[PDB]
RNA sequence: GUGAAGAGGGAAACAACCCAGACCGCCAGCUAAGGUCCCAAAGUCAUGGUUAAGUGGGAAACGAUGUGGGAAGGCCCAGAC
RNA sequence: GAUGUCGGCUCAUCACAUCCUGGGGCUGAAGUAGGUCCCAAGGGUAUGGCUGUUCGCCAUUUAAAGUGGUACGCGAGCUGG
RNA sequence: GCUGAAAGCAUCUAAGCACGAAACUUGCCCCGAGAUGAGUUCUCCCUGACCCUUUAAGGGUCCUGAAGGAACGUUGAAGAC
C-alpha cells in the first residue's frame, strides 16, 4: 500500500498556550516552530500544514544568553539605496516585543508558502492576556 | 591620549587598566602617557 | 490644540502705519460643528471629528445625514478630524468659531498644492537644462543619465523623475496671524498658503512656535 | 577578599533588616537601602554583618568585598555624615544656597544653578565654598562631581570648581 | 590523482577538493565522507573539562594584573607584600 | 559571429582613510589661532583665466572648495574638443 | 566621572550609578490597511413566494431591485488617457 499523506481537510490542529517569560528565545522558537510545522505528529506530512496553533504570551519577556540584548541587532532594507536599517535586541522589545519571536520562528519554519502558512497559527503577545479563550488552548511547557 | 596597538608604563606611577575590553594606561602624574589599545 | 477648516478666499495686503505692506492669506472660518467626539474607550484614540459649510439635502447620501443627524448639526461639505491633547474636550453639536485663533500668534496651514499635471524633471526636481545648442540632438530638457553601469545595474528608488507634480496635501508652517475677525468668520494668515483659491483649508496652531 | 572577610560591626542605635538581597539600615541621619547581587549571603549573627559567597557564582568573593565596602559606607552614612568640600577659585566666582539649589557663578554668560537630590544639603561659609552633607557616599560625589564639572580646574592658573582634597599641578605657558 | 570522457552523496551554492565509479527496476535494509536544535534526514546524547570573546563564524609583528593548567623558586610569625 | 575607448555636460549613488560643521583627549594648549590623535558619513562641500584636457598653475571666492568606489559611474542620456 | 571590590591600596567596572555629539530612535512634513497580519469607528440599506435533487456554504423559477454606485450630460485654478 501507498504510504499515508495527511488531507488538510480531515487534518486536527489543536490550541495551545505558551508562556515567553525566561525561556531562551532560540530553544523556544524551535519547539514552535516543530509544532506549527507538526514534526511532533505522527501524521507529519511536509506537504500539509498538520501543525497546531499557540499562542504565546510575555514576548516582552523571552531571555537571551550573553550580551545580545544590547548586540543581537536586526538587520533589515527597505526597498531605497542606503535604507539600511538597524534595531538591537532591547530597542525591538522596546517598541515591537511580538516581532522578535515571529522573525526568530519565520526564520525556522519552511520558505514559501506552506511556511507562509504555518506562521499564521503562531499568535504572539507581548503581555499575559489573549482573547483566543473561545478556541480552548492548553497549556504547554517550553 | 595616544592610541596605538602597543601601550606601556611609560613611568611607575602608570597603571594598566581594562575597562570595556580596552587596555588602557592612567597615569596620576602625567597625562601624555594616558593610552588606548586601538 | 486642535484646528479648525477654512476655505481659501484669496490674497490681499494688510498696510500699516508704519508703511508696511503684509501679504495675507484669506481664510473663511465657517463655524465647525463637531460631529464625532471619539475617545480612547470605543475609538482608541481622542479626536473630535468636524463638519464645516453646507452640502445639499439632495446631493448627501442617507449614511451621511444619518451622521450628520446623530449628531444634531446641518451636513456640511466634507469632515474633518482634530486630535485633542488630553484636556481639551468637546461635546457632539458643538459650534466652534475663528476666535479659537484669537490669542495664537502663528499658524500651520495645509491644503491641497495646485496640480501641475505631468511635470518634466526641469520643473518638478529643478534639474538643470543642457545646452540649448553646442551639438545637443534632441536632448535640451531631458533628464540625462539616470545611472550608473552593470553594478547596481538598476535604478534605484526614489530616483527624481518625470511625473505627477502637485494636487497633494502640502503643510506650511509657522505663518503669523495677522488677524482674526470672528463677526465676519475670516483669519487672515501673514503668506501664502496652498492651493487654489477656492479651497480647503485646515488651521492649526503651529507645533514648533 | 580581605575586605569581605572583615565583619561590619554596627554601633548602637542602627536597625537593620534582612529581606534577603534587598537590605536597608536605619540610622538617625536616616533610612539607607541596597539591593546586593544574588552571589552574596548576607547575616545576622551578633551585633555585626558578615560577608561571604553564595555557592553557584564565580564572582563571588569579588561582590562580597564590594557589598561590605557598600553598608560600612551605609552604615557610617547613617550614623555619622559623609560630607564633601569644593572650594571655588577665580576673581569673580561665587556659589550661594537658596535652598536645594546652588546657584553658581563661574565666569559664564548663564547663570548656573544646579538643583541637588533628596537628601543632600549645601551650605557656604564663604562666597567660594560648598560643603555638602548626606548620607550617602555615592550620590555625594555624584553632586560634587557635577558642580566640578561646571568649572573643572584649568591647569595654569588653577581657575574653577576644585575640591578641597584636591592638589592642582600648575604648568607655565609656551615660552615667548 | 581527479576532471576532461564521471553521474550519485558531502564541501551553502562550487569541472579539477573529500567520499564514492550509475546495466534496469523496488514506497526494503547497512554504511562512506560528512553530519544529527529549526529551515533539513538523524543525539537539544552521556561523562569530564575549556571559552564569555557570539571568540567559535576572516587577518600578522607587537601589546596587556583576561582566564585555565603545569614545573619549580625567592620573601614569610628573628613579622614579609 | 564587437563589452564604444580620454575629458566635458546631465543625473547621480555608496564607502570613510572627515575638507567644513558637531563631540572629545594629549599639547612644546595663556588667550586668539594652531598642532596631533580618537568618535562621527546627518547635511553641506566654488566661479573663472590658460589648455581637448584629467590634472596643474594663476585670479578671486567659501564654513569648507574632502578622499576614493560605482565598466578610471553615466555616449540605446547629450557632446565629440 | 561617582561609588566600588576582585587585588587590605589603587582602580570609571566586575555588581551598581551618572554625564556625554549634526550619527542612531523619536520629535517636523508627506505617502500609508494589497499591513492577504487586508485593522478600527460612525452611519445607511435589504425582514418575499417557492420548485428541484448526488441534501449542500447546492441549482433553478416567480416576485422584488434597496442603500448606493456607475453610466450619460454640463464641466473644473483636477487632468496625457
Ligand atoms: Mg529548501
Ligand atoms: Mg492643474
Ligand atoms: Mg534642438
Ligand atoms: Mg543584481
Ligand atoms: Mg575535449
Ligand atoms: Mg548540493
Ligand atoms: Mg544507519
Ligand atoms: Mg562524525
Ligand atoms: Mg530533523
Ligand atoms: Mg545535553
Ligand atoms: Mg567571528
Ligand atoms: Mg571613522
Ligand atoms: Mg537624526
Ligand atoms: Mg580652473
Ligand atoms: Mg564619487
Ligand atoms: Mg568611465
Ligand atoms: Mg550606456
Ligand atoms: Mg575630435
Ligand atoms: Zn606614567
Amino acid at each position: 500500500m501507498k504510504t499515508f499523506t495527511a488531507k488538510p481537510e480531515t487534518v486536527k490542529r489543536d490550541w495551545y498556550v505558551v508562556d515567553a517569560t525566561g525561556k531562551t528565545l532560540g530553544r523556544l522558537a524551535t519547539e514552535l516552530a516543530r509544532r506549527l510545522r507538526g514534526k511532533h505528529k505522527a501524521e507529519y506530512t511536509p506537504h500539509v500544514d498538520t501543525g497546531d496553533y499557540i499562542i504565546v504570551l510575555n514576548a516582552d519577556k523571552v531571555a537571551v544568553t550573553g550580551n545580545k540584548r544590547t548586540d543581537k541587532v536586526y538587520y533589515h532594507h527597505t526597498g531605497h539605496i542606503g535604507g539600511i536599517k538597524q534595531a538591537t535586541f532591547e530597542e525591538m522589545i522596546a517598541r515591537r516585543p511580538e516581532r522578535v519571536i515571529e522573525i526568530a520562528v519565520k526564520g525556522m519554519l519552511p520558505k514559501g508558502p506552506l511556511g507562509r502558512a504555518m506562521f499564521r497559527k503562531l499568535k504572539v503577545y507581548a503581555g499575559n492576556e489573549h482573547n483566543h479563550a473561545a478556541q480552548q488552548p492548553q497549556v504547554l511547557d517550553i | 591620549m595616544k592610541v596605538r596597538a602597543s601601550v606601556k608604563k611609560l613611568c611607575r606611577n602608570c597603571k594598566i587598566v581594562k575597562r570595556d575590553g580596552v587596555i588602557r594606561v592612567i597615569c596620576s602624574a602625567e597625562p601624555k602617557h594616558k593610552q588606548r589599545q586601538g | 490644540m486642535i484646528g479648525l477648516v477654512g476655505k481659501k478666499v484669496g490674497m490681499t495686503r494688510i498696510f500699516t502705519e508704519d508703511g508696511v505692506s503684509i501679504p495675507v492669506t484669506v481664510i473663511e472660518v465657517e463655524a465647525n460643528r463637531v460631529t464625532q467626539v471619539k475617545d480612547l474607550a470605543n475609538d482608541g484614540y481622542r479626536a473630535i471629528q468636524v463638519t464645516t459649510g453646507a452640502k445639499k439635502a439632495n446631493r448627501v447620501t442617507k449614511p451621511e445625514a444619518g451622521h450628520f443627524a446623530k449628531a444634531g448639526v446641518e451636513a456640511g461639505r466634507g469632515l474633518w478630524e482634530f486630535r485633542l491633547a488630553e484636556g481639551e474636550e468637546f461635546t457632539v453639536g458643538q459650534s466652534i468659531s475663528v476666535e479659537l485663533f484669537a490669542d495664537v500668534k502663528k499658524v500651520d496651514v495645509t491644503g491641497t498644492s495646485k496640480g501641475k499635471g505631468f511635470a518634466g524633471t526641469v520643473k518638478r526636481w529643478n534639474f538643470r537644462t543642457q545646452d540649448a545648442t553646442h551639438g545637443n540632438s534632441l536632448s535640451h530638457r531631458v533628464p540625462g543619465s539616470i545611472g550608473q553601469n552593470q553594478t547596481p545595474g538598476k535604478v534605484f528608488k526614489g530616483k527624481k523623475m518625470a511625473g505627477q507634480m502637485g494636487n497633494e496635501r502640502v503643510t506650511v508652517q509657522s505663518l503669523d496671524v495677522v488677524r482674526v475677525d470672528a463677526e465676519r468668520n475670516l483669519l487672515l494668515v501673514k503668506g501664502a498658503v496652498p492651493g487654489a483659491t477656492g479651497s480647503d483649508l485646515i488651521v492649526k496652531p503651529a507645533v514648533k512656535a | 577578599s580581605r575586605v569581605a572577610k572583615a565583619p561590619v560591626v554596627v554601633p548602637a542605635g542602627v536597625d537593620v533588616k534582612i529581606n534577603g538581597q534587598v537590605i536597608t539600615i536605619k540610622g538617625k541621619n536616616g533610612e539607607l537601602t541596597r539591593t546586593l547581587n544574588d552571589a552574596v549571603e548576607v547575616k545576622h549573627a551578633d551585633n555585626t554583618l558578615t560577608f561571604g559567597p553564595r555557592d553557584g557564582y564565580a564572582d563571588g568573593w569579588a561582590q562580597a568585598g564590594t557589598a561590605r565596602a557598600l553598608l560600612n559606607s551605609m552604615v557610617i552614612g547613617v550614623t555619622e555624615g559623609f560630607t564633601k568640600k569644593l572650594q571655588l577659585v577665580g576673581v569673580g566666582y561665587r556659589a550661594a544656597v537658596k535652598g536645594n539649589v546652588i546657584n553658581l557663578s563661574l565666569g559664564f554668560s548663564h547663570p548656573v544653578d544646579h538643583q541637588l537630590p533628596a537628601g543632600i544639603t549645601a551650605e557656604c561659609p564663604t562666597q567660594t565654598e560648598i560643603v555638602l552633607k548626606g548620607a550617602d557616599k555615592q550620590v555625594i560625589g555624584q553632586v560634587a562631581a557635577d558642580l566640578r564639572a561646571y568649572r573643572r580646574p584649568e591647569p595654569y592658573k588653577g581657575k574653577g570648581v576644585r575640591y578641597a582634597d584636591e592638589v592642582v599641578r600648575t604648568k607655565e605657558a609656551k615660552k615667548k
